RNA sequence: AUGAUGUCAUACUUAUCC
RNA sequence: CGCUUCUCGGCCUUGUAGUAUCUGUUCAUCAGUUUAAUAUCUGAGUCCUCGAGGACA
């Protein structure tokens, strides 16, 4: 009455998005063309787990938050700590918190509609796939060296990487300005 | 009050070991549920390394039996006499001596 | 492992846990085994003993 | 815990110490119970609890076994009993098919709480018999409770009626009507049909208003047992159609249409309490018809009326009254006849003290006397009965007082005359002179008749306002209060008519109680201040506000309910109104001094606190407040700190929050948690308060709703929720929605927990989401969850996407994704397909 | 002998991959990283 | 609501009477339970405002003195469009109260 | 190295309530 | 190659409802029920001696 999940992924034209608990659903062909839509989300990953989302940060003591730099340039934070250390009044400025939040405001970093809240969501920090001819600031300066970065000069004897095989780095083949040396 | 959990009894014993004996104000100061007088009272009851808390016998027996009827009050007085030294566990053999007795 | 809250309490950083009082962290010392849980720990930093 | 000296019957099997060797282990561990009945509230709450979790283990048999002996026990207490009660509902909102055996086990013992002294002994045993009976089934119920209709004793029959009310409130009249049609009609004996008639009647007093639709058949039901040799069936007949009319809002006359001409017939005949019975029905009735056939059976009526008000008995007193207001409240009668025929008698007869000592026949009276007002006017009744204010007795007293008040509550003072109005007035004097007890009824008697006077009484203040001085001392604990309340009434009327000497008279001097020790006379002092406040104005003020606030600052350690109350009000209406007078200083000191008040075990006190608060707030301006807001150690976790939160809220709106957040955000770093989420909190009420504005501190917010909606502790993920909730309802419709977008990826994993009050957060949660975002986004998410045969997605991702479809039905059609169409159904539509 | 602990793991589960030169798995979540692994697609470029 | 959560409300047909509110419970809210951004009035039911039960609160139950309204919170979450909230049980509140 | 249950404190919420 | 003393230096003196994290606690073989996976009711050569041992097929 309920069919295989190899079934299940050869008749299905998007076969990477199937899980091991669709086949038990009342309906396997709805639930695989509704998961293979164009701007769609998946369900939370706390439908299987018995933690209920909020037991595993028991024993994390991380920084309980940051304020922002429009509330750190105005002062109100030392005061506030110098008012906490006399406790256990300033009246610094009316105009310039309001030019703190109006003329210097900064926009906070959003997140994307299909940026879902994960379960740790902390130890993860991904940023797209920073590849050869493409590095950071500050291994530069680990590096030390001023404005190729310096191994890419034994890209020139050994031979192009197996790892990226379509690539190009300054000056051997490819024929450069600021941190990238490679594409 | 005074509970006396198994975590404040090893602190105050881990206090008393530290700090001293004849200073009841400094172990105090690191356990925010007693006062120095509960806590040396505590050190002496049940936190005292020379108290006999098991191994009742007939002898021990036989000596609490002829000296109740010596003296009929002040158990205190005969909490060291007889061995015990605890001030409640000669009251306690005591009244386990009349109970079954009586039957 | 003792590590102070910012209410008045203390945490447990090896046992990952919350003590409500002072002797509730002084008693995880003797229980909360969190030491011979490191034992795998000083493996992987030292293949040798 | 202990056991009384008699329970020791009950729970001797408890006593042995014999343990550890099957059912009896089971009746040995049921002793629980003795720890609901006698112990600690601890004790009681958690063995509460394990017992209504091992319902369906232990089963009915042996609870009930071991139940019923206790709610039977001769000793039993008032508490006790109410516990069992309780004991019985818990497990019985388990139990469904497992108590049919018991159903008339239980009903034994309940049915003696529906006749009862105390209500809430009352509301409580029609709860657990409508649970009990809802719970079994109808049959069960019917088969379970015949035998109890013929017994011998009425009492069971009463009590078993009232049951039959209940069971019927719960299963609906239609399904039980052929059983009370059949039983009306048993030829057996009259027993029966009595029973089953009073059984109509306790339908028609529960259901009440519900009755409408089957009153027909009811009335068809019931109509057969007028004309019946025996009497009672016959009275207690009547009596069900009484009740059913006064359930019966002016309509469904037709439906009680054949049954009059019998009635009326009855009328002529009749002695004794049948006859009065009738008079009820007919009564309830007569409101009912149309004034022109009402008219003749009126006026009909009317003759029996006058000549049955002498009899002796209560009950016929009781009928004939609420009788005379129907009648002759009445569009269709005209005055003079009233005044000729009736109030003479009606003032003779009824007015006595016989009546006044009793409950029901003082209201009543003072009902109909109203009514009587009503048509024929003012100043008879009153004129008539004004001598009687002199009169020795209170309650007297107290019934034509508040009489008087109602009376010129409704037709107003312009009618009465002037000498009358004398007599008036002394009298409401008089008897304010005079007061036994402590009341309402002779101040707001006296209030409203002054304000209903207008300033037709200002010739009468300087003896008023003498005797409210005078009376200003005599004794401040019981007449203080109540003469200072009686200024606080008074006071606009003493402002109107613009006498300023008074003015400065109550205002110094009420100025000098302000050192009272007794705190129930100080609270009256301080509201009579209020009230003063209120008509004269700030600067005008005989007692110049720089005397009086700094006056009233120090009074708030003053603990009392009423001193603290009314303190924090006044404060409330200078702080709010003029606050120039006082200097800043002033007014911070009353802020340190305002931050404890909110120890106060009433909500209203906290009310006033927080807004004051905030008019202060405005006085001054926030940093500084807002700061010592922030001092707050969070100590007590049951509330206690979520007002300052609030304040925090206000302050933020008073001066913009636009100026006040940066301080706040900074503040959650602090590594003290309950503070964390105590900022949390202020979060969302600021958002809830502020609305439209958070169209820009969305952003600000957003990365720190990040932080904490990623969990440290369950609270964290629940009160950031609720932000996420205000913020959503309040930023709709402005274009901001793909931060919320970004917000809702981390709010969506804590979906999954049995917490209620985390569930029910993101509930809300992602309602707000829902409206904010539009419902594509969601289903989008919702989708992929419904399928799933586990029991845990299923269920939740179904409770959502119910909470998405009931609201915005009618725009999901759009984002329903193609479906493809299997053998035996066609699963695609293709009205979407047609192309032009 | 972990017995609670290797049946919560998912241990002494039949599985096999017959991609990943036919070998057995002792669970499904091992059996869907067999699939998905060295040796299965050394087997599969192998098979061609 | 928060305070009491084992309540449950009436959601009968609405009518045309107007609900008021008790001068214990003036300003609260009764879906949301909130004390600012009042947007709609209270209506009650027929059956639940007839001769005794007329011009009493509707969470409170006690007597009525101002007219009852929504918050604007639950106006603009369809909260208000439902039936008429009179609180008809009573339970967990009040009850021992009345003992002490 | 999570998770399991159970005796047992500790915080938190419900604007909980005389 | 081992041991004792002495010196110098590197240096550590209230009434009720519900929730979790702490700490003690531990995780006889087929079939189906159930459960996310876990547990479960029911199922299984002769003789002798006190589940075990011996003998025979």
């Amino acid at each position: 009455n309920r069919f295989t999940v190899a079934e299940l992924k050869q008749l299905v034209a998007r076969p990477d998005v199937v899980e091991m608990h669709d086949v038990t659903a009342q309906d396997p062909k709805l639930l695989v063309h509704l998961k293979a839509t164009r701007n769609s989300v998946p369900v939370p990953r706390h439908w299987c787990f018995k933690r209920k989302y909020l037991q595993g940060k028991r024993g994390i003591e991380k920084p309980p938050f940051e304020l922002p730099d429009f509330i750190k340039r105005t002062g109100i934070q030392e005061m506030r700590e110098a008012l906490q250390e006399k406790e256990e009044k300033i009246d610094i400025d009316y105009q310039k918190l309001h030019d703190a939040f109006f003329k210097w405001q900064t926009k906070p970093k959003l997140t994307i509609h299909g940026d879902l809240y994960y379960e740790g969501k902390e130890f993860e920090t991904r940023l797209k796939e920073k590849k050869p001819g493409d590095l950071s600031d500050e291994l530069r300066i680990s590096l030390g060296m001023p404005v190729p970065p310096p191994w890419l000069i034994a890209m020139q004897r050994y031979g192009p990487p197996p790892s990226y095989p379509n690539l190009k780095i300054p000056g051997l083949n490819s024929p450069l300005y600021g941190d990238v040396f490679g594409t | 009050g005074g509970v006396w959990r198994n975590t404040e009894d090893e602190i105050l014993k881990a206090a008393v070991m530290k700090y001293g004996k004849n200073q009841w104000s400094r172990i105090a100061s690191l356990l925010h549920r007693k006062s120095a007088k509960q806590c040396k009272a505590r050190w002496y009851e049940w936190l005292d390394p020379s108290i006999k808390k098991t191994e009742w016998s007939r002898e021990e027996e036989e000596k609490l039996l002829h000296l109740a009827k010596l003296m009929p009050t002040q158990w205190r007085t005969i909490a060291p006499i007889i061995g015990r030294t605890a001030a409640q566990c000669l009251e306690h053999y005591e009244f386990l001596l009349d109970k079954a007795a009586q039957r | 492992y003792f590590m102070k809250n910012h209410l008045g309490s203390y945490e447990c950083k090896l046992c990952l846990t919350l003590h409500n009082n002072e002797g509730s962290y002084l008693a995880h010392t003797q229980g909360k085994k969190h030491q011979t849980n490191l034992a795998r720990r000083a493996a992987k930093e030292a293949k040798e003993a | 815990p202990f056991l009384k000296p008699d329970d020791i019957q009950y729970f001797d099997k408890l006593l042995v110490d014999v343990d550890e060797s099957e059912e009896q282990k089971e009746r040995k561990i049921m002793k629980l119970l003795l720890k609901i009945k006698n112990g600690t509230p601890p004790m009681r709450k958690a063995a509460l609890r394990q017992i209504t979790d091992k319902a369906r283990e232990f089963g009915a048999g042996p609870l009930f076994n071991q139940i019923l002996p206790l709610l039977m026990s001769p000793t039993l207490e008032d508490q006790e009993r109410h516990l069992l009660v309780k004991v019985i509902d818990r497990i019985l909102y388990k139990l469904d098919d497992l108590v049919r055996p018991y159903v008339h086990k239980i009903l034994v013992v309940i049915e003696p709480l529906l006749i009862d002294e105390d209500y809430y002994a009352r509301v409580e045993g029609r709860e657990i018999i409508s649970n009990l009976a809802k719970a079994a089934g109808l049959a069960t119920m019917i088969s379970t409770m015949r035998p109890d209709i013929d017994n011998m004793d009425e009492y069971v029959r009463n009590t078993t009626a009232r049951a039959f009310a209940v069971v019927a409130s719960a299963l609906g009249i239609p399904s039980l009507l052929p059983f009370l049609k059949a039983v009306c009609k048993s030829k057996k004996s009259w027993q029966a049909r009595h029973t089953g008639i009073k059984i109509v009647q306790q339908i028609a007093i529960l259901m009440g208003c519900a009755i409408l639709p089957h009153l027909r058949s009811l009335v068809e039901i019931i109509e057969h047992g007028l004309v019946d040799e025996q009497q009672k069936v016959r009275t207690i007949s009547a009596l069900a159609i009484a009740a059913l009319a006064e359930a019966a809002t002016p309509y469904g006359i037709e439906s009680f249409d054949s049954v009059l001409k019998p009635l009326w017939k009855g009328i002529r005949q009749h002695r004794g309490k049948g006859l009065a019975a009738f008079l009820k029905a007919i009564g309830y009735l007569i409101p009912l018809m149309d004034a022109e056939y009402a008219n003749y059976y009126t006026r009909e009526v009317m003759l029996i009326l006058i000549r049955e008000f002498q009899s002796p008995d209560e009950e016929m007193k009781k009928i004939v009254l609420k009788v005379v207001k129907q009648c002759c409240g009445t569009d269709g009668v005209e005055a003079n006849y009233i005044k000729t025929e009736i109030l003479p008698p009606f003032f003779k007869h009824f007015w006595q003290h016989r009546m006044a000592l009793d409950r029901r026949n003082y209201r009543q009276l003072v009902d109909t006397t109203v009514e009587l007002a009503n048509k024929v006017g003012a100043a008879e009744i009153i004129s008539r009965i004004v001598d009687d204010l002199k009169d020795e007795a209170e309650q007297y007293r107290k019934m034509v007082m508040e009489t008087i008040e109602k009376i010129m509550g409704n037709l107003g003072a312009a009618d009465i005359d002037h000498k009358l109005e004398e007599q008036l007035i002394d009298g409401i004097l008089y008897a304010f002179q005079e007061q036994t007890t402590e009341d309402s009824v002779m101040l707001n008697g006296f209030g409203t008749v002054v304000n209903a006077l207008g300033k037709r009484v200002k010739p009468y203040l300087p003896q008023i306002c003498g005797t409210v001085l005078w009376r200003l001392n005599n004794k401040s604990a019981k007449v203080r209060q109540q003469a200072a309340d009686l200024i606080s009434r008074t006071a606009v009327v003493m402002k109107t008519c613009q006498e300023e000497k008074l003015m400065g008279h109550l205002g110094v001097v009420l100025y000098e109680y302000l050192g009272e020790e007794y705190p129930e006379v100080l609270g009256s002092i301080l509201g009579a201040l209020k009230a003063i406040v209120n008509v004269i104005g700030m600067h005008k003020m005989t007692p110049p506000i720089k005397d009086l606030l700094p006056r009233l600052t120090p009074i708030l350690k003053n603990r009392h309910e009423k001193v603290q109350e009314n303190c924090i009000d006044l404060v409330g209406r200078i702080a709010d109104r003029g606050a120039e007078y006082v200097s800043a200083r002033e007014w911070m000191r009353i802020c340190f001094e305002l931050l404890e008040l909110l120890k106060a075990h009433k909500k209203a006190i906290r009310r006033a606190t927080v807004n004051t608060f905030g008019y202060i707030a405005k006085a001054i301006g926030p940093h500084d407040v807002l700061a010592t807001l922030l001092n707050n150690l969070k100590v007590q976790e049951r509330q206690n700190r979520v007002c300052t939160t609030v304040a925090i809220a206000i302050v933020a709106e008073t001066c913009s929050p636009f100026t006040v957040l940066p301080a706040l955000m900074n503040e959650y770093r602090v590594p003290e948690l309950n503070v964390q989420n105590g900022v949390l909190k202020s979060l969302s009420f600021l958002f809830e308060y502020i609305g439209e504005m958070g169209k820009d501190y969305i952003y600000a917010v957003t990365p720190l709703l990040e932080d904490a909606l990623m969990d440290r502790d369950l609270v964290h993920r629940q009160t950031a929720s609720a932000v996420v909730q205000h913020m959503s309802l309040g930023v709709y419709g402005f274009g901001c929605e793909d931060s919320l977008n970004h917000l809702l990826n981390y709010v969506w994993p804590n979906v999954f927990e049995t917490s209620p009050h985390v569930i029910q957060a993101v509930m809300g949660a992602l309602e707000g989401l829902r409206v904010a975002i539009g419902p594509c986004r969601m289903l989008q998410y919702c989708l992929q969850g419904l399928f799933h045969p586990a029991r845990k997605v299923r269920d939740v991702y179904w409770k959502i996407y119910n909470s998405i479809y009931i609201g915005s039905q009618d725009a999901l059609i759009a984002h329903y994704p193609r479906i493809y169409n299997d053998d035996k159904n066609t699963y695609i539509r293709y009205e979407l397909d047609y192309i032009l | 002998i972990p017995y609670w602990l290797y049946k919560l793991h998912g241990l002494n589960i039949n599985y096999n991959c017959e991609i990943c030169g036919n070998y057995t798995y002792r669970g499904p979540k091992a059996f869907q990283r067999h699939f998905a692994e060295w040796r299965h697609a050394h087997g599969m470029r192998c098979l061609g | 609501a928060k305070h009491h959560p084992d309540l449950i409300f009436c959601r009968k047909q609405a009518g045309v009477a107007i609900g008021r509110l008790c001068e214990k419970c003036d300003g609260k809210c009764v879906i949301c339970d909130s004390y600012v951004r009042p947007c709609t009035l209270v209506r009650i039911c027929d059956e639940c405002n007839y001769g005794s039960y007329q011009g009493r609160c509707v969470i409170c139950g006690g007597p009525g003195v101002s007219d009852a309204y929504y918050c604007k919170e639950c106006t603009i979450q369809e909260k208000d469009r439902d039936g008429c909230p009179k609180i008809v049980n009573l339970g967990s509140s009040k009850t021992d109260l009345f003992y002490e």
